[PDB]
């Protein structure tokens, strides 16, 4: 929380297009991107926007597929809000905003051309993978859905599950036969899994990794899901405030050139780490 | 617009850029101080079988027969004349609740806020209502500590007028073992603007005025020429603190005067710390002597 | 197994993934359309305020128990319990739930915060409480719509009134947007959307939206559909809430 | 409600009666209470009581598929229950330390200890295995439970008879007390804790304190024993700073102990089957 | 597979009495009082400590005489190889909290905090064997980086029985083997023993010789600690002036 | 250092993960040979000798499937001195356990030089992997190296004029690679031929079953036709022979006609054309299994860590089970009993479980 005056100060500033960090209304901050940082998972991201530190480890496990969509597997998530981002979360209190977090993350999802399920079928209504996403908060700095979507994206790029061929036998005896080549694991695309942008409105005037001290200063907030394409995927609106029906359109543009310039970023950027190698240590909490 | 990504790259430790090996006696929980026929224990030790035992990670400090203890990060415990800045989280049917980076609620009495002008009769019921209406729970007061109970807890007033509530502004937060213990944490700087240096780790910066005690609210507009000044100094003081030095006057002026060529916002990517930070440092160092 | 209920099954599937036949599509109909509206305030006796809205099959029932002792801090608040009843829709759930209720009554709490002025309510939580009977197509904007009754009803202050309306996309060659659609309508479709504003002031106060695709311009062309259907719908609350009223000055 | 509160005069002469090594009963320091075993009707139930200190133990069992990791041996599902009869702060949902940290300890001295044969009862490997749970229920609340919580359990699962199975293939079939004689279960060894209690940071070390002592302590010392001398768990709680010397002591007290201990519950087993081999539905047996 | 070899040597390439590199760092989470990071092996704990600040909701348990502990255990999901849910609420973390907080009440020295909350969280993001000592040292640590007066170093370490031998810092292959595992946390200064886990089935003659030799591996692990916690130390201040 | 390797694994859960372990690259390991100082000097246990003589010095070491199938030879005390892997002890321990119980069992020997080298754990003769190489090859690789290890080590020690390290294969393949390495190497043949010692070293040395039709097709071919139910029954003459009786008696034999019946089931068989009957019949499918719990008695295998063990039955009409019970320690020496649980098509023994323990074999 925070006072008036100040809330006066910060909305003066934006209606300016300046900001106590001195930036404008349409520029993040230097969010530092890493993966492959833990090594029990089939895949596993982290990222650090600010003063906000989210960890995502995805495990590909084995499991029966869902009977209304037998052809392909699906993804699960859990969110743990550990307390360690404000002490004002512990085994009850986090539990409304991992849910809501949570169903977000399935709604982006539940568009089928995201994600190729498909190509996780092994055989049809008797096997199938699942993604079983688990994102960790650590801290609370603001812009936290963007963030955690650039880490599920960044996780999913770094997931490598393996090939398995389930052979059936009569009286009921099945058999898994691995491909020991940890070097042959297959990979899943990302080029449509989309970045969530948080558009958060100030004054009459709309501003993007809209800090704590900025969001207090706030009455809505339109949270856009891009692809690198230029689509929109999901449209949600959160804020115990109003919002004109004007704005919604400016704010919707705003997030689609965002959402360009951001994938561009990531994506140049994780080709980066993956042509290094491992000669970059994987630096993590060191 | 602009927008970048980076890996994380790895610290560089033993911070050999100075090479100081310094001429102080740190120490650690378990470690034994010197014992000796009857010397006198204070903040940060403990005693265990005739045998002076620290408690807290830091450098040990041996007034002429006191053995206390300085430690790196602590919470702000309550001297009696320190000035302090404090946001409100309370108000009690007899008092203001007060948040400071201490380890307790800090408390305000009704009977230590001055008044409008200087109206001053004695505190009644209606005194008790506006308690409410003046000073809102959140807001921020500029005050000096009265006292320190035994509980640890804070009894802090208002002298005078230069103290009370705070304008628009905008605040701070580092640790309190950051800020030099010295005289006038109130300045008001040539930059265009001023600042207060809170015994605790609160800082607040707000422009200057030109007429020279925060019973009304100047919601005004600010000038860009007074904003932006504002905004640099907040992103200095944040580098400054992020490679662990002192704050105080001439730190804060000299990384303004540092991180002019570098713009208002390219001064908190790690390599433009950095090398601001040095640049200062160097030069009170070399100035000072 | 739990203790607090009747000792059923373990687990239990529906009979109809057991069926076999291509489900029947609706075809072809009038993208401006709107479907025939039963709204009525003043149905529950031991209720401050109830109302209920028929709309197809869809059928909702809100209530509001009134203030209860529970500025910017000394400011109201009320807390919304969506629930959709077990025996609606063609799958069964067990009351609880835990996954999509909670997100719909997110929803109806930052649609109706803003219509709802709550500095003239400190200290107290207002229990709004919706119940949805039937799933008949558009049911988050019926529950807004329900609930906005309901605390009018009870006459708690407001600003203005809250109107919902649901949307879908034509998952054909030539997507068009459906406008207030049905269960299978919604099954069948691509996109899904609802908005829902406060409509003397043209504001909107909640949406909401997915898609298995979309794109910016589709996106705005839906928003200003709904923003009309809403529009246009307005007036049968008005109405309702007049009639309520004087059944009132009938009373007495 | 809640607990009377300790007043400063019994804390000051519990202290100085413990510096003076005197009991307040009038038994020593390295002593338990006069422990009854008794037993129901239904091959099962025991309630075993210790001085003042009640515990009722139950055990039953079922047929369910097994988990996946195990497919070939069966279950065992304990619960230890706090009854508001034992005091009145044992409300429901409220004094969860003491329940999580008793069934966390009562889970690790049996289920890992292996002290029975989790394989013994398996049906059809994969299909259909036992299931056995055990409910213990604190009915009084004098002092010392985990040996009381122990000794119940093992009395039941050693007072425990099956319904005897047929199975040839996958036809299988159950049968009633009636038609066959119940098959009692495969134990290996019985263990049961013993509870040490340190005042004065770790001077001085009770048995079996009564409910005062364990209010007016620092630290609670639990260990797990057998009659063949085999440490099965040991556990320090109340944050207290103990030694090597107090726990190697401690250990050749809880082996006597526990050697007394056993050669009781074995006593009260053998009175119970002659006690049903003349006609009558108890067994009973006394320190 | 195997666990020791007839030469002396086990699995991961070490003999009995010597433990794996901890690797480790303080001052993660700027936005807290606290903050640590421990990796132990393959582990990695991760603890906070939210300082000695105020009670709300007084709810009548703020304690007069003495400061008020409250530590909160976690093990994430992909934790272990075999996914579970439910990190928090479960019959274990529980447990581990009691036993962190009945340590830490022990060694943090509160009659000079009363009326106060010191929060510790712990959150393990991998696990691979020794699971609690890695959380009592990350918390350790973060206490140290808190402030927070503190009695000494509550070494923590675990040890384990295997052919007539006993072994230090147990991995999770030799702690699934069921053999028997002898947790630990003392005070090396005084010699005194904080905490006392253990878990399987042993002779008793056996039991001096896993515990010295649980104990001397935590004062191994003192040692690779207080080496870290002066280099910290030290470059603090340094840069202070 | 440290390295850290990964690899897949299959659950008992029908599933699949994966492990990250840690790996130790200590660099205090002893060749074994008093000689290398900079190594080791006073070290005891099982080591080498300083002067061996049956290129007199000859130190040698072998590859697995010498230790496979050429034990006697070294187990032989014609022999003193020999150097061994961990890798190929590795393999050993894989295939076979009676023949990795030898070798620990003479490695205990302070006499006959058993001394054995930790390649894996070693900063120098420890190799990776790499993508397009199997396990075996990883292995085959990683015995090279150590042996050009060994070479160059023993070289630098002193003159050479004392000691040299040798390389034995079973194949002229293996062999023929480690020549194009650069460094001796030979058979097991060539070379206890070229000691003409005594000729005891010569002289010592010189199923997948088939599918099962289910219930319905069984029933629909009796009545349809070929396909007729009967008694299995086996004899104490022999673990072929077997009796079917129809509800007429046919006999069949064979493992593959015996396709998984026991002393008293119903089987479906069919009936073999007249060219080779008195009539011969096979086995295709169950109609009722028909079991019960089979006395016996648990040989263990001696491996302690091992949770598989053997049950031997009473009855000579039956089949040696595979259990899974963890004791095997309380267990040998005490008749048990079993029952049985299943026959998939890959073991020639079914999958049972324990049920109760009797007592020690004759009380
Ligand atoms: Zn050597």
């Amino acid at each position: 929380t925070l006072s008036e005056a100040e809330k006066v100060y910060i909305v003066h500033g934006v209606q300016e297009d300046l900001r106590v960090d001195g930036r404008g209304c349409e520029d993040y901050r230097c969010v530092e991107v890493e993966t492959d940082v833990v090594s029990n998972t089939s895949g596993s991201a982290r990222v650090k926007l600010g003063h906000t530190d989210i960890l995502v480890g995805v495990k590909a496990e084995m499991g029966t597929p869902k009977l209304e969509k037998p052809n392909e597997g699906y993804l699960e998530f859990f969110v743990d809000c550990s307390a360690s981002a404000t002490p004002e979360f512990e085994g009850r209190g986090g539990d409304d905003l991992g849910t809501e977090i949570a169903n977000t993350l399935y709604r982006i999802f539940n568009n089928k051309s995201s994600v190729d399920l498909k190509t996780l079928c092994i055989s049809p209504r008797e096997h199938c993978w699942v993604l079983y996403v688990d994102v960790l908060l650590l801290e609370c700095g603001g812009n936290l859905f963007d963030a955690i979507s650039i880490a599920v994206k960044a996780a999913l790029f770094n997931t490598r599950i393996p090939r398995v061929r389930v052979l059936e036998d009569e009286e009921g005896s099945k058999d898994i036969e691995l491909s020991d080549d940890p070097y042959d694991c297959i990979r899943l695309s990302v080029e449509n899994v989309p970045c969530i942008v948080t558009l958060c409105k100030i004054g009459y005037r709309h501003v993007v990794d809209a800090t704590l001290q900025e969001e207090a200063c706030s009455l809505a907030s339109l949270l856009v899901s891009v692809t690198s394409k230029g689509v929109v995927t999901c449209m949600r609106k959160v804020g115990k405030g109003s919002l004109d029906p004007e704005s919604i359109f400016e704010m919707m543009e705003t997030g689609k050139r965002v959402g360009k310039v951001l994938h561009a970023s990531l994506q140049s950027v994780v080709h980066k780490e993956e042509s290094l190698g491992p000669k970059r240590q994987k630096v993590g909490f060191l | 617009m602009a927008m970048e990504m980076r890996l994380p790259v790895a610290r560089k430790p033993l911070s050999e850029r100075l090479g100081r090996d310094t001429k102080k006696h740190l120490v650690v929980p378990g470690d034994t101080i010197t014992t000796d026929t009857g010397f006198m224990r204070g903040h940060g030790t403990y005693m265990g079988e005739e045998k002076l035992i620290a408690s807290v990670a830091g450098s040990v400090e041996r007034v002429n027969k006191l053995i206390c203890v300085k430690a790196l990060k602590t919470r702000y415990i309550g001297e009696v004349g320190d000035i302090v800045v404090g946001r409100i989280t309370e108000v009690q049917q007899k008092r203001w609740k007060v948040e400071t980076n201490s380890r307790l609620d800090s408390v305000l009495l009704l009977s230590s806020m001055n008044l409008p002008g200087g109206e001053l009769r004695r505190r009644s019921a209606e005194d008790e209502l506006a308690m409410r209406g003046f000073l809102q729970e959140g807001d921020l007061i500029s005050a000096e500590v009265q006292a320190v109970f035994s509980d640890g807890a804070v009894s802090l007033h208002t002298r005078s007028l230069k103290y009370g509530k705070l304008g628009q502004g905008v605040l701070v937060q580092v640790s309190p073992s950051l800020v030099k213990r010295q005289k006038t944490h109130f300045h008001d700087l040539p930059c265009g603007a001023s600042v207060i240096l809170g015994n605790n780790g609160f800082i607040w910066i707000y422009p200057t005025p030109e007429h020279k005690g925060g019973f009304i609210a100047n919601l005004e507009p600010v000038s860009l020429a007074d904003r932006e000044v504002i905004s640099r100094l907040r992103n200095c003081i944040i580098s400054l603190v992020t490679q662990r030095m002192m704050l105080y006057d001439t730190s804060i002026l000299y990384c303004y005067e540092a991180s002019l060529p570098h713009q208002i916002k390219d001064i908190l990517k790690p390599e433009i710390m950095e090398e601001i930070v040095m640049e200062t440092r160097q030069r009170l160092l070399e100035q000072e002597g | 197994g739990d203790h607090r209920r009747i000792r059923g099954p373990e687990e239990s599937q529906p009979p109809q993934l057991y069926a076999a036949d291509e489900e029947e599509a609706p075809g072809t109909r009038d993208p401006t359309r709107l479907r025939p509206v039963y709204a009525r305030a003043g149905l529950l006796s031991q209720a401050k305020g109830s109302a209920y809205l028929e709309a197809g099959g869809t059928k909702v029932l809100c209530a509001v128990s009134g203030p209860r002792q529970a500025p910017a801090a000394l400011r109201g608040r009320l807390l919304c319990d969506f629930r959709r009843a077990p025996f609606a829709g063609r799958r069964r759930r067990a009351p609880p739930g835990g996954c999509e209720e909670r997100e719909l009554a997110l929803a109806l709490q930052e649609a109706l915060e803003p219509a709802v002025r709550l500095g003239r309510y400190p200290r107290a939580q207002l229990e709004v409480s919706a119940l949805l009977l039937e799933d008949g197509g558009s049911a988050l904007a019926a529950a807004l719509t329900a609930a906005a009754l309901a605390l009018a009803d009870a006459g708690v202050e407001m600003y203005d009134l809250v109107v919902g309306c649901g949307l879908s996309l034509a998952p054909g060659p030539a997507p068009t947007w459906l406008l207030d659609p049905t269960r299978l309508e919604e099954e069948r479709a691509a996109a899904g959307l609802t908005v829902a504003l406060m409509p003397v002031l043209n504001q909107v106060a909640g949406l909401l939206g997915s898609g298995e695709g979309g794109l910016t311009e589709s996106w705005a062309e839906a928003v200003r559909l709904g923003l009309e259907g809403c529009q246009r719908l307005y007036p049968v609350l008005q109405q309702s809430l007049v009639r309520a009223a004087r059944r009132r000055g009938a009373a007495a | 409600m809640k607990e009377t509160p300790l007043s400063n005069c019994e804390r000051r002469f519990l202290l100085r009666a413990i510096e003076e090594k005197k009991r307040l009963d009038g038994r020593q320091t390295y002593d338990y209470r006069n422990i009854r075993i008794s037993f129901g009707t239904d091959y099962g139930c025991c309630i075993v009581e210790l001085g003042k200190t009640r515990v009722l133990g139950q055990v039953s069992c079922e047929l369910v598929s097994p988990k996946l990791n195990r497919a070939t041996e069966g279950i065992l599902f304990f619960n230890l229950e706090l009854s508001q009869m034992a005091a009145p702060a044992f409300e429901p949902g409220r004094q969860s330390d003491l329940l999580v940290k008793l069934n966390r300890l009562m889970e690790r001295c049996l289920r890992n200890s292996k002290c029975i044969d989790t394989e013994s009862l398996c049906v059809v490997a994969g299909e259909k295995v036992w299931q056995i749970r055990v409910d213990l229920h604190l009915l009084n609340h004098d002092g010392n439970i985990i040996d009381a919580a122990s000794i119940a359990a093992i009395v039941a699962l050693c007072h425990f008879r099956r319904p005897d199975v047929s199975v040839q293939g996958d036809e299988v079939t159950l049968y009633t007390p009636e038609e066959r004689d119940p098959v009692p279960l495969s134990i290996h060894h019985m263990p049961i804790c013993v509870s040490f209690a340190f005042f004065q940071q770790g001077t001085y070390l009770l048995v079996d304190p009564n409910e005062r002592e364990e209010r007016v302590m620092d630290g609670l010392l639990v260990i797990a024993m057998n009659k063949h001398r085999e440490i099965c768990t040991i556990q320090s709680s109340g944050g207290i700073m103990l030694l090597k010397d107090q726990v190697l002591r401690c250990s050749k007290i809880a082996g006597v102990k526990v050697a007394e201990i056993t050669e009781l519950i074995l006593k009260a087993l053998e009175n119970d089957q002659k006690v049903r081999k003349e006609g009558g539905k108890f067994g009973f047996a006394e320190s | 597979l195997e666990l020791l070899s007839d030469q002396g040597y086990r699995v991961d390439g070490r003999r009995a009495g010597e433990l794996r590199k901890i690797q480790a760092r303080m001052g993660v989470f700027a936005q807290a009082d606290g903050s640590a990071y421990i990796e132990q092996g393959n582990t990695k704990a991760l603890a906070v400590v939210y300082g000695p600040h105020e009670i709300r909701g007084s709810r009548a348990r703020a304690l007069p005489d003495r400061a008020l502990v409250n530590c909160q255990y976690s093990s994430a999901t992909f934790s272990t190889g075999e996914r579970k849910r439910r990190p928090h609420g479960d019959r274990k973390s529980c447990e581990m909290g009691l036993q962190l907080r009945q340590t830490f009440e022990a060694a943090i020295l509160t009659q000079l905090h009363p009326r106060s909350q010191i929060d510790i969280y712990v959150q393990v993001l991998q696990a691979d064997g020794g699971t609690y000592a890695a959380c009592v040292n990350a918390a350790t640590l973060a206490v140290l980086d808190a402030g927070i007066p503190m009695r000494d170093f509550v070494c923590a370490c675990s040890a384990g029985f295997v052919d007539g031998t006993a072994l230090a810092d147990l991995s999770h292959v030799e702690e699934a083997a069921g053999g028997p595992q002898l947790a630990l946390a003392l005070l090396p200064a005084s010699g005194q023993i904080a905490l006392l886990e253990m878990d399987a089935r042993l002779h008793e003659d056996h039991l001096e010789r896993v515990l010295e030799a649980a104990a001397q591996a935590a004062r191994d692990v003192h040692t690779l600690l207080d080496r870290v916690v002066r280099q910290h130390v030290r470059e603090a201040s340094i840069l202070l002036g | 250092m440290l390295k850290s390797k990964t690899f897949l694994k299959k659950t008992r859960a029908g599933g699949v993960m994966k492990i990250v372990r840690e790996h130790y690259l200590r660099d205090d390991i002893g060749c074994g040979a008093p000689g290398c100082a900079a190594c080791g000097g006073a070290h005891e246990g099982p080591a080498l000798e300083p002067q061996p003589q049956d290129p007199q010095p000859h130190y040698l070491l072998p590859d697995t499937n010498v230790l496979l199938h050429q034990i006697d030879v070294l187990e032989d005390p014609a022999i003193r001195n020999v150097i061994v892997l961990q890798t190929v002890l590795q393999e050993v321990r894989n295939r076979s356990a009676p023949v990795y119980k030898r070798i620990r069992d003479v490695t205990n020997n302070q006499e006959k030089h058993f001394y054995t080298f930790t390649n894996e754990h070693h900063r120098e003769t420890y190799v990776e992997q790499e993508q397009g190489e199997n396990a075996n090859d990883r292995n085959n690789r990683a015995i090279r190296v150590a042996a050009k290890w060994y070479n160059e080590h023993l070289k630098k020690m002193s003159a050479d004029n004392q000691l040299q390290v040798i390389f034995i294969t079973n194949d002229r393949r293996n062999k023929e690679k480690a020549i194009e390495e650069g460094i001796p190497a030979f058979t097991c043949e060539e070379y206890v031929k070229s000691l003409t010692a005594n000729p005891e070293l010569i002289d010592r040395l010189a199923i997948i079953f088939s599918e099962h039709l289910p219930l319905s097709k069984l029933q629909q071919g009796i009545k349809s036709g070929t396909y007729l139910q009967g008694t299995f029954r086996a004899s104490r003459e022999n673990y072929l022979e077997a009796t079917v009786w129809i509800h007429k008696e046919i006999i069949l034999q064979g493992l593959k006609h015996l396709n998984r019946a026991v002393h008293e089931d119903i089987v479906a068989v069919e009936l073999l054309p007249k060219s080779q009957w008195k009539p011969t019949g096979r086995v295709v499918g169950i109609i009722k299994r028909n079991w019960r719990p089979y006395c016996g008695m648990l040989s263990k295998s001696d491996i302690k860590e091992s949770r598989r063990h053997l049950f031997t039955p009473a009855d000579k009409r039956i089949p040696r089970i595979r259990i899974e019970t963890r004791q095997a320690s309380t267990l040998e020496g005490r008749r048990i009993i079993v029952a049985i649980d299943g026959w998939p098509r890959n073991s020639r023994y079914p999958n049972g479980h324990f049920v109760r323990n009797l007592g020690d074999v004759g009380e």
